[PDB]
RNA sequence: UCUCUUACUUUUAACCAGUGAAAUUGACCUGCCCGUGAAGAGGCGGGCAUAACACAGCAAGACGAGAAGACCCUAUGGAGCU
RNA sequence: ACUGAACUCCUCACACCCAAUUGGACCAAUCUAUCACCCUAUAGAAGAACUAAUGUUAGUAUAAGUAACAUGAAAACAUUCU
RNA sequence: CCGAGCCUGGUGAUAGCUGGUUGUCCAAGAUAGAAUCUUAGUUCAACUUUAAAUUUGCCCACAGAACCCUCUAAAUCCCCUU
RNA sequence: GCUAAACCUAGCCCCAAACCCACUCCACCUUACUACCACAACCUUAGCCAAACCAUUUACCCAAAUAAAGUAUAGGCGAUAGAAAUUGGGCGCAAUAGAUAUAGUACCGCAAGGGAAAGAUGAAAAAACCAAGCAUAAUAUAGCAAGGACUAACCCCUAUACCUUCUGCAUAAUGAAUUAACUAGAAAUAACUUUGCAAGGAGAGCCAAAGCUAAGACCCCCGAAACCAGACGA
């Protein structure tokens, strides 16, 4: 609710269009485990994805970890120093791409 | 039961560099387990609540109240352990700095009424805090002037902006 | 459950229970459709079209006599002596296309059925068995295990 | 006690969220901060609608007060700029009232201009040459 | 005494939440941190701006006096 | 027409420390 | 009825609908007139002959009697020379 | 309050003890073995119990004439009482008749 | 399931000791209407709707279904790469450690279900060994189920117990429905 | 007793000090007039009024608080008596 | 002429405003089988979820620092006096 | 606390009467009547829901639906086309 | 920062197996726990409740599980009752739970009788954050306490608390001071859904004119005045 949180004014990062767009997104850590379901989804966003997904933006410096974990996760960092978390858990190849995409065209 | 205050005395600061103002003194504390009342006794705390030590310990002698001598003595262990332990210089060149009264373990009895009916009465305790911080006891904030009404009501008026526009 | 009434409570009257008027069941007349149903006689039916199935599959033997053990052991029949059976009927249905010649043994026959085994040149014949035998010829083996 | 409930704690935090900045005790005890929560939530969905209609009579009031100070009315203004098939929505003109007052004059000129060759228009009866300012286009 | 983990677990990771607000750690630099190699930052540093840097300059241009100083007293011991 | 009092019982006004 | 008999645990039979109806093993009911046998003196012939049949049971009668009784009233039986053989199965029935 | 403040201390489960290893072992006892046993044979507990399933009324039922002579007193009244409770339960009460 | 027999039991309002009297007449006083002081509402009262005596889930599935099971499992494993045949179950020696190295060797993974079949007639080498192996494990044929074979990653059966395994699973299918307990004498079962 | 009430004393009272209950309590940042709600508004509509904060009184309003409910009806509810 | 809805159009999106009742898609926590191993997966089970019963227990508030309660005087603390 | 003492037990007495009934999301969804020691309730019907099978349903034009009473309206039934 | 919060283990529950203790010296049926002087026991349960009233009637342990069978039979032939031959250790609780139990104690009652609550260091004591309530820190026009907002806490505009029983109900009427814990849908026939097998199904009994076997999925909590039996009370 409105009053009950806080408020910004709309605003780019450095006039972003201005001269030339920079892409915001600078930082991609996967945790992701060997075995176990939760990580399944993304594990298989490993075998296909990650690698022409990090050639479509070579901006993005991806971290993958590989580590026994009950949740995986992907944290995004940005420019201005903003850390974003989010756990991927038990989803699709196709919804996690999805989730991928929408860090990497934000500030 | 929580005794926190009592722990606060144990805190160890790393020496400082020449370069630095000097630190002021600082001593905590209490008694617990006052046969009175909590309420009762925030209105003496209240009282001595900006004074210093000695100006304080004026107050508190003619004050008719019993929690009144308590609190005396409270004010007079701790002026005698800050010159002993805490390596305060003068005694007198302290101020009350927070003073406070929390509710103590209470015990519960029976009070009887008319016909065969009853209440519960509860023998009241409560617990008494105090600090001292060594040096002069802080000036009180001045009363706001015309002045500065007038100069903080020019600022609001500059704030305005149209709003709900580009 | 709905709203609050005797529904809702759990307290609903019995089954039948037309709320205070003669019920449906009590207010019409009895009459005797099931009056002595227990000391009734039950035959179950083989039919000669069942007879004949069971012979070429070779399930039932022709070059032996059929009795009731014969027919049960071929799995042609279930009978339940307890149920009231009093053995296995023949009756009239596939009579045409019956082409076999057995000697065959039943409680009850039609007629037509009878003419329908001698055409063949096999026999017939009706033999009465009472409860207490008919247990024992269906399933022999539990009754040697009898000791009786 | 074969199943017990584990983490209320955590299913009491989702309403004491929202409850935070009330005052009174109903910012802190649940039975009664559930239920203003609940009205504060309605109150916020319901005031969508009170937003937008908000915005248009300030909106209205802005450009009324623009259209004033050059000397004609609201309907006036509005009216005419249609029937010039200029289509600035009250959002606009409410903005260039305020931001490009230039522009808003010329607007309250060209307004009136139309106003009065739609008066030369009323005082004729019959075929006369039609008004430079009155003339539609047509889309096929 | 309730028998269950995962109410437990999340009340912990609650409790270090409210600890972290109440102290803050004291910044470091992102180098002294989980998923870091510097050589694949910097090439994307060229690759952010879109500019062909020669990248052994890039890495002369960011390492400063100061540092070679302190670098070298460190490992003196 | 007459409620008899009731006691609770004395064992709680009896707690000491 | 009893849903669960306190002996052995089972359904029971309500008696007063066994010796009232018949029913066939398709699934209807047959019942006779109620006052068949009243004052027959005062009714007319074609009353009468009315009276004397033996009827089937609408569909809620019917689902009602069948809860009242007990799966062993519900099986097939091959009476001797029951009167009401021919009447157990239905012929040339679509829905 | 009412929530703990630390983690409990862990639980192992050892999966490879010999009852987690053999179990389920001569299930198939019957259509494996001649049908010497039913697997009903291997059920183990009370008396009135043995490869039998039911509701609580007819569980009480069987308990009380199974092992009716020789439980205690108190417990056999608990018992008949239990069984009358039920039984109007069950007959009198409910949604559907 | 079908072994299960739960143990668990609560003692109702009826149950709970004492609770006789009317705690208050229901009328005079302020206090809200009771009738005992064991109902399910008050503290230390008895359960409402609570576990009740000893509970049986026995239930059983048709035999041919049972049948159908050991067939499927059969065929799980030998499709996967998970199923062995095996002449006899003979060791050179009864070091229980060369078993384990075999597995190791010969990729049969972590658990292995050993089957012979006989229990008498097992040999006394892999008897040893197995005595002391906590993953591995020896059964006779007739012991076979379904639960053991999946829990293990491997299933080892012999030349003996393969031709028995057929007999028996091949009756199920291709025999009437039984007129009497099989137990029973036939013309032609055992 | 009243016309027609008065004066003083004691108790209470009000202040300082010590000890310390009970019924009650949806939340309350708790106004006036007129209308509406047919009767019945602090909270709805239209007006009017309006810095904040104790203590002492009063009983017009809060359909004020407290009860084993006075009366009328109902229950295929009880009980006493004839 | 203008103002004036959740009606209608517009840019996107679409299962996302009826009581009792009935149908359906998910799911908190717990235990079990097998996984997993900074808190999860697939299933099997069950004392499986409380803004409300003048509910039951415990804690702390409101009324309220309210009502109420209490020690004859002087003294050397020997004694005396009313 | 005596129009019939109190305690334990039968006893979780019975209550067509009052009060209560605990996660999320979506969907369909209202007022012919009859019997009843019955109108504070049940049962049947009507409506409601789900699943299934199959073919017509709704709106309808012509033709058609009473004399008597001493006088007759909005209309209604049935109904191809659409 | 007080008041607090947090804990794991005493023990307990249901089974199985197995037939149990009756106890140094002294005292103890008189007014028990008091050294020491001329009568006698066996005798139908009733009632609540169901029948929507009630009046005959209404399951209750009798010595092998299954089946026969809810069959024969009984009954205001109604509610309902009901044979026989015959066959043969833990997917448990863990201090408001689990026993009432730390204890039949303290306490309450003349008596029969009713009947609690609660504990937590460490190997050794011969060593950090979170309920309500408050404090830190009273308050400033205006109004279900918020929402839209705003540079900005208020000011502006919009806004007739919740549950339950009534057709409306704003409000009328019951219920709630607040926090924590505890506290309420139990099952059949018949259908449907998913399997196996199929003129047969089922590991005797039972059903079958595509059926039969298995599973899944449907039936709440607290409350009277009463009635009866046996004790206890002048
Ligand atoms: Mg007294
Ligand atoms: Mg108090
Ligand atoms: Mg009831
Ligand atoms: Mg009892
Ligand atoms: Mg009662
Ligand atoms: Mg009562
Ligand atoms: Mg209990
Ligand atoms: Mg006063
Ligand atoms: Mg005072
Ligand atoms: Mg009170
Ligand atoms: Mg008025
Ligand atoms: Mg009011
Ligand atoms: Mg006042
Ligand atoms: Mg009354
Ligand atoms: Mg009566
Ligand atoms: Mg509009
Ligand atoms: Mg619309
Ligand atoms: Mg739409
Ligand atoms: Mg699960
Ligand atoms: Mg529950
Ligand atoms: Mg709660
Ligand atoms: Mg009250
Ligand atoms: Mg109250
Ligand atoms: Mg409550
Ligand atoms: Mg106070
Ligand atoms: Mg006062
Ligand atoms: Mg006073
Ligand atoms: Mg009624
Ligand atoms: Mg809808
Ligand atoms: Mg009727
Ligand atoms: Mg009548
Ligand atoms: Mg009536
Ligand atoms: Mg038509
Ligand atoms: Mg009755
Ligand atoms: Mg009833
Ligand atoms: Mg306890
Ligand atoms: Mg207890
Ligand atoms: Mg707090
Ligand atoms: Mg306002
Ligand atoms: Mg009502
Ligand atoms: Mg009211
Ligand atoms: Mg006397």
């Amino acid at each position: 609710t409105a009053r009950g949180t806080p408020s910004r004014f709309l605003a780019s990062v450095l006039h972003n269009g201005l001269g030339r767009y920079v892409q915001q997104l600078q930082r991609l850590s996967f945790s992701v485990s060997r075995d176990g379901a939760s990580s399944r989804g993304a594990r298989e966003f490993v075998e296909r994805e990650v690698i022409d997904f990090a050639r479509r933006n070579p901006g993005v410096v991806i971290y993958v970890n590989s580590r026994p974990c009950c949740v995986p996760r992907v944290v995004a960092e940005y420019l201005n120093g903003a850390v974003r978390e989010e756990s991927i858990h038990c989803k699709s190849v196709e919804e996690i791409s999805t989730l991928v995409q929408k860090l990497a065209d934000q500030s | 039961i929580s005794r926190k205050w009592e722990k606060k005395n144990k805190i160890v600061y790393p020496p400082q560099l020449p370069g630095e103002p000097r630190r002021p003194a600082e001593i905590y504390h209490c008694r617990r387990q006052i046969k009175y009342s909590k309420d009762k006794m925030w209105y003496l705390a209240k009282l001595i609540r900006g004074m210093s030590i000695d100006q304080a310990l004026a107050q508190l002698e003619f004050n008719d109240k019993k929690g009144a001598k308590i609190i005396k003595e409270v004010l007079l262990e701790a002026q005698d352990m800050a010159v002993r332990d805490h390596n305060v210089e003068f005694r007198s060149n302290l101020y009350i700095a927070e003073s406070t009264s929390g509710r103590g373990q209470c015990l519960k009895r029976i009070r009887y009424h008319g016909r065969g009916r009853f209440g519960i009465m509860e023998k009241v305790y409560c617990h008494y805090f105090v600090k001292l911080v060594e040096g002069p006891p802080p000036p009180p904030e001045p009363p706001k002037t015309a002045v500065a009404h007038a100069k903080e009501y020019i600022q609001q008026l500059r704030s305005r902006t149209i709003v709900h526009t580009l | 459950r709905g709203h609050k009434g005797e529904r809702q409570r759990g307290t609903r009257p019995r089954l039948g229970f037309e709320g205070g008027q003669t019920p449906f069941y009590i207010r019409i007349p009895k009459y005797g459709f099931n009056e002595g149903h227990s000391f009734r006689r039950q035959y179950k039916p083989l039919s000669l079209n069942r007879l004949q199935y069971l012979i070429d599959l070779g399930r039932v033997d022709p070059s032996q006599p059929i009795d009731l053990t014969q027919l049960v052991n071929g799995r042609g029949v279930t009978i339940q002596p307890l149920k009231r059976d009093y053995g296995v009927q023949l009756v009239e249905e596939g009579a045409d296309t019956f082409t076999a010649k057995v000697n065959i043994e039943v409680q009850l026959a039609s007629e037509l059925a009878i003419a329908a085994i001698e055409k063949n040149g096999g026999v017939v014949t009706t033999a009465f068995y009472d409860p207490r035998s008919l247990d024992i010829v269906c399933k022999p083996v539990p009754f040697f295990l009898r000791g009786q | 006690l074969r199943n017990r409930v584990t983490d209320r704690y955590f299913r009491i935090q989702e309403v004491l969220k929202h409850a935070r900045h009330f005052r009174g005790r109903k910012n802190r005890c649940y039975r009664l901060a559930v239920r203003t929560v609940i009205r504060a939530f309605v109150k916020c969905t319901k005031a969508r609608y009170l937003k937008k209609k908000n915005m248009r009579t300030l909106w209205i009031n802005r450009i009324t007060a623009a259209s004033q100070e050059h000397g004609l009315k609201y309907p006036a203004l509005i009216g005419n700029l249609v029937k010039c098939q200029v289509e600035l929505n009250r959002k606009v003109l409410a903005d260039l009232a305020i931001y490009e007052p230039k522009t808003f004059k010329s607007l309250a000129a060209l307004a009136s201009r139309r106003r009065h060759e739609g008066f030369a228009a009323a005082l004729g009866d019959g075929k006369e040459p039609e008004g430079i300012f009155s003339r539609v286009v047509q889309y096929h | 005494v309730k028998k269950g983990f995962r109410a437990a677990f999340r009340f912990q990771k609650e409790l270090e939440r409210q600890r972290l607000l109440r102290c803050p750690p004291p910044p470091v630099r992102r180098s002294e941190k989980p998923n870091w190699d510097y050589h694949a930052e910097i090439q994307a540093f060229g690759h952010r701006l879109q500019e062909n840097f020669s990248l052994d300059l890039l890495k002369t241009a960011f390492v400063n006096s100061c540092y070679i100083k302190s670098e070298e007293a460190k490992r003196q011991q | 027409r007459f409620t008899p009092p009731i006691y609770q019982p004395k064992f709680k006004t009896e707690k000491e420390f | 009825l009893t849903y669960f008999s306190a002996r052995k645990g089972k359904r029971k039979t309500v008696k007063a609908v066994i010796d009232r109806f018949l029913r066939l093993h398709c699934g209807l009911w047959v019942r006779r007139k109620a006052g068949y046998k009243k004052k027959l003196w005062k009714k007319t012939p074609a009353r009468k002959k009315r009276l004397r049949e033996f009827v089937f049971c609408n569909k809620t009668q019917s689902k009602l009697l069948d809860k009242m009784t007990t799966s062993f009233w519900k099986r097939r039986n091959w009476y001797v020379d029951d009167p009401y053989q021919k009447y157990h199965d239905r012929t040339n029935l679509k829905v | 309050i009412g929530i703990r403040l630390t983690l409990p201390p862990p639980k192992v489960v050892d999966r490879w003890n010999e009852k987690r290893a053999m179990f389920g072992v001569y299930d198939n006892i019957g259509i494996l073995g001649n049908f010497e046993k039913h697997p009903k044979e291997l059920i183990r507990g009370p008396i009135w119990l043995r490869g039998w399933k039911g509701n609580e009324l007819q569980r009480c039922i069987r308990k009380r004439k199974m092992v009716g002579s020789r439980m205690f007193a108190d417990d056999l009244h608990n018992l008949n009482k239990r069984i009358r409770y039920l039984y109007k339960h069950f007959n009198r009460h409910g949604k559907f008749r | 399931n079908f072994k299960r027999i739960s143990y668990a039991k609560t003692k109702t309002r009826a149950e709970v000791r004492g609770g006789g009297r009317k705690p208050w007449p229901q009328k005079g006083t302020g206090r809200a209407r009771h009738g005992s002081i064991r109902s399910p509402l008050w503290r230390g009262g008895g359960v409402a709707h609570g576990p009740r005596g000893p509970t049986s889930y026995y239930y059983m599935l048709p035999m041919k279904v049972r049948a159908l099971g050991l067939k499927v499992a059969l065929t799980v494993k030998l499709a996967q790469d998970d199923l062995h045949i095996m002449d006899s179950l003979e060791l050179p020696t009864g070091d229980p450690q060369y078993l384990t190295e075999l597995a190791h060797y010969r990729r049969w993974g972590d658990s292995v279900l050993l089957v012979d079949l006989t229990h008498e007639e097992m040999p006394q080498s892999i008897v040893e060994a197995t005595s002391r192996l906590k993953t591995f494990n020896l059964i006779p044929a007739v012991g076979l189920n379904v639960h053991s074979m999946l829990k293990h990653q491997t299933l080892v059966l012999t030349l003996p117990t393969v031709a028995f395994l057929e007999d028996k699973l091949l009756w199920q299918d291709s025999r009437y429905r039984p007129l009497y307990p099989f137990s029973l004498p036939y013309s032609d079962f055992p």
